[PDB]
């Protein structure tokens, strides 16, 4: 509950990471 | 913010969700109903975040939110037992 | 989010409970593979 | 549950032993006090107090106890067959 | 599941398990 800041920054960091993941070339 | 967001990338979210909430390795854990009951909550979650968020960002906040609930409430059990 | 918050209760149960079904499978499996090495070394 | 006002430790520890005693066989060449041994022992005790918390009668309680001993043999064996 | 000699094994299980009754 102190900590929930930064794990749901985490959490959101970890789902943003999704984006840049799908990609071809 | 709908016009930026793909089919494949909220699957791929709600896999994000799975893995988070309940990391599995295994295969034959996949095919228990338990994991089909958590992969179909993920879609429910996904799907109402996607209805209700007004921003890329928001939905990102509220699907973390979710998860983190989740996640506090596995591990409070956890430590119960 | 009516109905969700209790479902958010069972999910979570069933989740741990197979949780501790796998731990408990890994067990098996080692305990198994033991008696196997042991039988192997006794035997020659 | 009633019927555990009819069984008693001494019982208890002695089908344990004959859980384990089913699974591995042994005329104590020294492998009692190897530890896989005793991970065994352990595993049998844990599967012992599942059924004896499940069971809602002594039946019962002997069937699950059985079920369980002949699924382990079962695996055993493959494995044994596997390993050759 | 599959094993015609299953029940009777299971049996036999549940025999070895209540001869420990008679052994005390």
């Amino acid at each position: 509950d102190p900590e929930k800041e930064k794990r749901i920054k985490e959490l959101e960091l970890l789902l943003m990471s999704t984006e840049n993941e799908l990609k071809g070339q | 913010w709908h016009e930026h967001v793909t089919q494949d990338l909220r699957s791929h979210l709600v896999h994000k969700l799975v893995q988070a909430i309940f990391p599995t390795p295994d295969p034959a854990a996949l095919k228990d109903r338990r994991m089909e009951n958590l992969v179909a909550y993920a879609k429910k979650v996904e799907g109402d975040m996607y209805e209700s968020a007004n921003s890329r960002d928001e939905y990102y906040h509220l699907l973390a939110e979710k998860i983190y609930k989740i996640q506090k409430e596995l591990e409070e059990k956890r430590r119960s037992r | 989010s009516a109905p969700e918050d209790l479902l958010v209760e069972e999910l979570v149960d069933g989740l741990l409970s197979l949780e501790e079904e796998l731990k408990d499978k890994e067990e098996e499996k080692a305990v198994l593979d033991g008696l196997l090495s042991l039988e192997e070394e006794s035997r020659g």
